[PDB]
């Protein structure tokens, strides 16, 4: 049984998980309180509810979900809100001070107090799984739960777990727009676990999702519930065939053998072509030759980023509704074609094909639309170092007067780690330099 | 969880707390006796940050109450909220203070302090896990200003990783009703820069400014200025009590505003500050907002952000608004005037978005800024203090209750030693 | 989009724009209290070029009102639309300008422009993009004149590429009542000439000749002769608010009415302008409109355009009417009076036409020309100032301000200067 | 498939496709909501709206055109109007101010910031093509946004493209009547790309449509919806046997074939014979020989000009109807019979027959009649310097002075550009002296 474990830290990343546990609630049609409703008498593990939902005797789902904050407000929210008998109360676990912008709090500080108790929490919710496929952390970079905490935790998930994979979904920091003034220090210190610990890293920047919902969708004016019903749509599609039938399934381990070349290499950008407002969705041609170009626009990028500065890698098509796979190779030989395209010169098979059946869901409320095919293009490209020396920059003015250090040393770490974690993300986009250019001898 | 201690002292501080305890029992429902009278269901949730829960559903607030004598007492009790304290928390002697900074930092005031403080370790240690405390006092009276500093260095002492923060009024030459009050203002000063973790510096003078140019009033009293000041000091800890969709504590505001130790002395400010009459006519947005905190005439204290360049600012908005109107404003902001923010610093501002708006209008806000140009206040207090001190004026009932004159120099240097501290962060790239 | 910021200044200007506000809150239904009261559709889809919308439906306009006195303030707040305006844009002084124009662009004038420069850029920073400005003013004032023309010049460095124009106000000889106006005006069109995009120069003696011979008015009031002024001010810009067939903005009629820079002198006009009882006698059509704009007792301002040439104009057509007669009028106009147009620019005229007439009348109209003939205003000014100067009459309530000679002759050489710019242009082939 | 992209730049430009696109809706049968009616269960291609409109999935015909202004105010007339959900909403191009009959603020200042958003929009309907034919732009020489900023589009599409044919419908400017002062300067402005970047540059102006009007068709007082309804005739007419059957069909590029000698010689007028009010239209005998005649007539020009004045080089007669080819080479042998009608000598074989069944569309509201036969006729001629030269001559008065220059230097040109585009016209000039004149040894 194809299970996965959501580890949901910090304000963002809590916040996102009510955005997802929306969103499964829909496509396996379980109730805010847990239940099915009594017209199906039919494969509930054949819609294959049982990646996300640990069936309880009696008629009841309970998600395979643990929410974590060091802050009690945001997870009081889901207590009561409306989802407040669909989720385990044990695993909805508050501490009392947040770390409040202090990666030394949430890693060393707070952090260690209640590491025991959410470990513990996992291994409960381990024990349940029969085919455990691996873990999906959220967080932001630039918290002090989401960067401190989730440093915290990764390192002892590595321990007592290791051959799994951990997919993270982080939030990065955006180039101009920021909302914290230590939004740097906490994002070079998060760096030595996101290219350690985890498997494949996600990243996505408010900015280039803001873009998306004003230009793509016609929202003039987005607010945080608006973006992450697009975060869960990647995140739905991403693990679909894990639990829906198709033709070409792609289970979370047929990513890595495809997508992530060295194990250094690991941090895809996302994107996620069909964001198109329900006005806009007539007058359309939403084929699978159009919908397969917006991916590779580096407008619709889902990181303030332009793949034509850099070269791509490898793709990862993931295709949901009505879509028949000739489309689609058609569609890939155009791709191949355009010449602003640029892969490496030792890819030469591009990418790969993965076509679902079971199409997207519209959330009642929503901002999409109702579409018959969405594509998610799971991508690694050399450009994605141009958003980190973006950072870099914003680190090396502020450490270069030592500002915010004091708050820093005085929690639980010393001055010496931040010259350790600069030359950390240095050694990575000095790889990534050296990964993209072609031999010769 | 995070509790507030609130530690009123003095005349001013007293007059200012005894506002702000009605209004936030206005924003929690609470009954001018004390029992529950509220609608929504948030303003429960979170009451117990002020608020300890008596027998039969009464609320009293965690307040200590200070003063070196008892007639701002009788007022308060005797005021519209006297039924709303506790009467173990009315700490006061009989033998006023002066206007004098030594008489009850030294003599009258260290006979009190331990009265005092066994009074507020009773709030402390019953709270689940504390965060911090607060002060209301004045830089410039006898009580405030060196009762004040007496009670702030004796806490650190014992609770020394809570967030401590003061509400001081701090003076103005513009407006002066004290002749002492250079001696006992720098003699305090000298007291905040080591012992407090953000201090949010209120002057009259620019609280008149508010009320004859923004506000437009008439006749404004002592209970229109400290109807400003309270409306600040609720702005700044709702992220702590309303669930939001960023938030920002104490702490987390300390972290983000201070970038070196001992520069934490904030300028506070309030939007929107309409006249009546003149309401019909502004459109609240978030465009809206945004102009009043950073114009100069609606800061709480009497200087110009053109002197100078902010280090960090912080914004906290409350009511159902976006974030993108919030992240761009506060970005078309600090690029249209890149030449009044520190350069070293990127993205100097801090958002922070609460969902409850105060409950008479939608999308208020509040501006806190660290900025450079508060030298301005610490040089006109530095040139009066060695103007009189130069000639030792008014000394003697300072040296003769127990004081001398290496305590006075001390202070004048470790105030004038702060001046060339936000003048190298101003300037030199 | 394409917004117009209006700065009326000084008792004539803000007579005008009282009146201004009065006629475009008419064509777009606008309460005298603020609300929208009208039927169509189109005349809230381009509302934002004068009005921003407030709070609850109400739309609040985009002016700015400047005295030096806070009498005529009080007139226009206690008239039929005081409603309307914002309060915060009511500035004025208390101080008057003593029809003095060093008094208002020196002395009194320049300790106010800081506080109405804070609030021009108020309204120019909220809008989405702005496109220009204007002024209605008179020369012959201290703060039409001296005020209006230290608001120009410091808008010009902060503004230095929107259409600025003014709808300004010129002394006659026939009709005086201010003994100093040469002085005033003199020392204004110096200021007109390097900071203006397109100036209608207005007099009064041509608007009481309007409303005697063409009219038939028996006693004309200063309501009646704004009321002709303010049908011009709303005919200029109708393509930016309304949908036509032929559009001209601001800036599309400068290109094509200026043809060499510092030649930005308009002479205004209307039609139809009949008399009540006869307009059952005359038919409404494009041959009917075109003889009232070119015949010259419709201009209003005092000239014969038969002194002169035409250097361009432009006609701007309010109705459903053809394109035919409209090309044919005004080519059958330039052919026939071929002598009074220069013959260096091929078709002179430009026809713009719009879809929205009046609300009270179909098919209007409204001239604009760039004719020679208008160095007779500035020789008349001229020669009444170089007969009071040459004995230094009236000069000490001028250099007792600040001013000295250096800025008479220099603005005497300026006006003297420029009448030799349209003299070149109209003669010499 | 026959495919064509329509682009409509500037005030003229967009006012004009509100008549070609009011027409094709009626000619293919769509309702203006963009939806053909329930009782046609035929061949829609088959009626060939494939051409003009593409197939939204659902029953929906969504145009191949892009309507670009940057003035706000021409376009909102499109929004609402009644066609307000024919156009897809991306399509329709606003800016927020507009040229103001100036070259240099649509070429180089305004421009400039708009035009990567008109380029990408028009890639998202050349993919959308199968067999893309060419592009049809709408403008007219003296406007700044459809001279300047035409210019600049004509540029960009020849680089991307290239071996498309540009189709260009331009309003020259009249002898007499003009509506702009600065009407020349943005004339020989735009002389530029008209000749280097179009490959079939047309001419109209208003008063030889006016006349025709009174004329022809007795209207007493025409506005500008008369004429473009004449406009739009000529333009159905020209591209109509890409989509409807019939003998001798003419493609796009067998007009550039046999209607343009030399690369520089593609400034063809066009004519429309049957222009004939309802009421004329009885006591009629429009067959093939009356309405060939009409074509060479001096007086029914769609320009003001006169081709017993120069010499034809080529024509090509579209007809459409009720037309059998017997009877128009029976009409063409009296053509070239007549000796008012002179050819070249390098000519002889004449001029091309295209023939076409579908009949012309009346209009509701129009002002032209229910004929049974119609004919365009594109034909070169030498006689089309002469409306240069009353053009040149009005832009030679004005820069004699340099009167209007201080407006155009200071948005983003040089005064030296005056200069070469009054000798880049004045050669063309020289090539029609030197094209017409037959050859001895
Ligand atoms: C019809 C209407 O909307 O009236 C408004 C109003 O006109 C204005 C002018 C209010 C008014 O405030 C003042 O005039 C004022 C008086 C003394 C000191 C400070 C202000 C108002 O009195 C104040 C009142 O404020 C509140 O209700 C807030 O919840 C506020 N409450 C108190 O300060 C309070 C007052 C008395 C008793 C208990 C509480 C608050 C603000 C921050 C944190 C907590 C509470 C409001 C919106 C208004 C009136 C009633 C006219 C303004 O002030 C506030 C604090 O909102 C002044 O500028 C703003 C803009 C408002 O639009
Ligand atoms: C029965 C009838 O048709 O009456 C007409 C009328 O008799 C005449 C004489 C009107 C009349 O105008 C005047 O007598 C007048 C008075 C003072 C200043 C200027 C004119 C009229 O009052 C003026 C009025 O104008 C309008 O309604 C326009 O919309 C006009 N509105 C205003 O000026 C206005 C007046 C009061 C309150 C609010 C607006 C306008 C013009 C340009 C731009 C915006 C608005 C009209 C057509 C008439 C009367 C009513 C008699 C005329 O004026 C105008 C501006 O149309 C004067 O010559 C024209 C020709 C009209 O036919
Ligand atoms: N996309 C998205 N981003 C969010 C959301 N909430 C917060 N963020 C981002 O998260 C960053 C800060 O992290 P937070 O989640 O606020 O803080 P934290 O991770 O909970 O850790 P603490 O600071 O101790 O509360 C901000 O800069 C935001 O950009 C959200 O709801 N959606
Ligand atoms: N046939 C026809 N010609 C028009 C029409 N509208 C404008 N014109 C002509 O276009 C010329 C000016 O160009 P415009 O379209 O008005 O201006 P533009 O191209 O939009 O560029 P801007 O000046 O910036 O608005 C005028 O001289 C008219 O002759 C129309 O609807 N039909
Ligand atoms: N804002 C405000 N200031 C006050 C109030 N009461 C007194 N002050 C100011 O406080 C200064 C002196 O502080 P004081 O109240 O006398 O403190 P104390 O004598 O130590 O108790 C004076 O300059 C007063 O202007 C008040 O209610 N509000
Ligand atoms: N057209 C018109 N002219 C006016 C009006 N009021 C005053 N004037 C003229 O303006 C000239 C003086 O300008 P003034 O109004 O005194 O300006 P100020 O003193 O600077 O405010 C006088 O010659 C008056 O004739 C008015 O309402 N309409
Ligand atoms: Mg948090
Ligand atoms: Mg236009």
């Amino acid at each position: 049984m194809r299970e996965c474990i959501s580890i949901h830290v910090g304000q963002a990343g809590v916040q996102i998980g009510n955005a997802c546990w929306e969103l499964y609630c829909l496509e396996h049609g379980i109730q805010p309180d847990g239940q099915m409703p009594s017209d199906k008498t039919i494969g509930g593990g054949d819609d294959s509810f049982n990646t996300f939902f640990s069936e309880t005797g009696a008629g009841k789902h309970v998600p395979r979900a643990v929410f974590v904050d060091l802050e009690p407000t945001v997870i009081d929210e889901v207590r009561t809100g409306t989802y407040r008998q669909l989720f385990h109360p044990e695993q909805l676990i508050t501490g009392k001070e947040d770390a409040a912008n202090n990666y030394a709090r949430g890693h060393y500080t707070i952090g260690k107090e209640i590491i025991d108790l959410v470990l513990d929490r996992i291994r409960k919710l381990a024990d349940q799984c029969t085919g455990l496929q691996g873990f999906l952390v959220f967080h932001s970079f630039g918290g002090g739960t989401g960067s401190g905490f989730t440093s915290l935790l990764m390192e002892r998930l590595s321990v007592d777990y290791g051959k799994k994979s951990k997919l993270e979904f982080s939030i990065y920091p955006a180039p101009q727009v920021s909302t914290a003034v230590v939004e740097p220090y906490n994002s070079i210190l998060t760096t030595h676990t996101t290219l350690e610990h985890s498997d494949c890293a996600f990243m996505v920047d408010n900015e280039a999702i803001y873009d998306i919902c004003r230009r793509n969708l016609d929202i003039e004016r987005p607010t945080y519930t608006n973006l992450n019903r697009l975060i869960s749509q990647i995140v739905s599609s991403i693990t679909a065939s894990l639990r829906f039938d198709g033709a070409l399934n792609v289970d979370l381990t047929e990513f890595q053998t495809n997508l992530v070349p060295y194990p250094r290499i690991h941090f895809p950008l996302a994107t996620y072509a069909p964001v198109i407002s329900a006005e806009k969705a007539y007058h359309e041609q939403l084929s699978v030759a159009e919908i397969t170009n917006a991916c590779f626009e580096p407008a619709n990028q889902m990181v303030k980023c332009d793949p034509r500065h850099g070269k791509y890698m490898a793709c990862c098509l993931l295709y949901r509704g009505d879509v028949v796979p000739k489309d689609v190779n058609a569609a890939i030989a155009t791709i191949k074609t355009k010449r602003s395209i640029q892969f490496v010169d030792w890819c030469p098979t591009g990418f790969k094909v993965g076509i679902n059946y079971q199409p997207p869901t519209v959330v009642p409320g929503g901002d999409l639309a109702k579409v018959q095919r969405a594509v998610c293009m799971l991508s690694n490209t050399t450009a994605i170092a141009e958003a980190w020396a973006r950072l870099d920059h914003k680190f090396d003015l502020m450490y270069a007067k030592r500002a915010f250090v004091h708050w820093y040393v005085g929690e639980g770490m010393e001055e010496g780690e931040f010259s350790e974690a600069r030359e950390d993300m240095a050694a990575l986009e000095k790889d990534y330099e050296e990964v993209g250019v072609d031999s010769v001898e | 969880m995070r509790e507030i201690v609130h530690i009123q002292a003095g005349q001013c501080g007293n007059q200012i707390g005894a506002k702000f305890w009605e209004v936030i029992s206005d924003e929690h429902g609470i009954d001018p006796t004390g029992s529950y009278h509220g609608d929504s269901d948030l303003q429960l949730e979170r009451i117990n940050v002020y608020y300890n829960e008596a027998t039969g559903n009464k609320y009293v607030p965690r307040a200590i109450l200070v003063d070196l004598e008892p007639g701002t007492m009788d007022s308060v009790r005797s005021g519209p909220f006297g039924q709303i304290f506790r009467p173990d928390n009315f700490v006061f002697g009989q033998s006023g203070a002066g206007n004098n900074w030594a008489k009850g930092h030294y003599t009258e005031g260290a006979e009190l302090v331990d009265s005092v403080l066994d009074v507020v370790r009773k709030e402390s240690e019953s709270c689940d896990c504390l965060q911090g405390f607060q002060l209301t006092h004045s830089l410039g009276g006898g009580t405030g200003s060196g009762m004040g500093t007496l009670l702030i260095s004796k806490i650190r002492e014992e609770y020394p990783d809570r967030i401590m923060n003061t509400f001081s009024v701090m003076p103005s030459p513009k407006v002066s009703d004290t002749v002492v009050e250079p001696y006992n203002a720098t003699l305090s000063v000298h007291q905040l820069v080591e012992n407090t973790d953000e201090t949010y510096c209120i002057d009259n003078e620019a609280l008149y400014d508010i009320c004859f140019r923004t506000l437009k009033l008439t006749t404004p009293t002592y209970g229109d200025l400290n109807h400003l000041v309270s409306a600040t000091m609720s702005g700044v800890t709702t992220c702590l009590r309303f669930p939001g969709q960023l938030n920002a504590d104490l702490r987390k505001l300390a972290v983000n505003m201070v970038p070196f130790p001992r520069l934490h002395f904030f300028m506070p400010g309030f939007a929107p500050l309409t006249s009546r009459g003149s309401q019909q006519y502004r459109a609240l947005t978030v465009p809206e907002l945004t102009q009043q905190m950073f114009d100069s005439k609606n800061m709480m204290a009497a200087c110009d952000p053109r002197h100078g360049r902010y280090l960090t600012v912080a914004a906290i908005f409350r009511g159902r608004m976006s974030m993108k109107e919030v992240d761009e404003q506060m970005l078309n902001v600090q690029n249209k005037n890149s030449s009044y923010f520190v350069e070293w610093i990127p993205n100097n501002v801090k958002t922070a978005v609460c969902d409850i708006p105060p409950r008479g209008l939608k999308m208020s806000a509040t501006f806190i800024g660290n900025s450079t140009a508060i030298q301005e206040l610490f040089k006109r207090i530095s040139e009066q203090f060695t103007a009189m001190f130069r000639r030792k004026a008014f000394l003697h009932w300072y040296t003769g209750e127990g004081m001398d004159e290496m305590e006075f120099t001390e202070a004048e240097s470790n105030m004038n030693d702060l001046v060339s501290e936000y003048q190298q962060y101003q300037d030199a790239t």
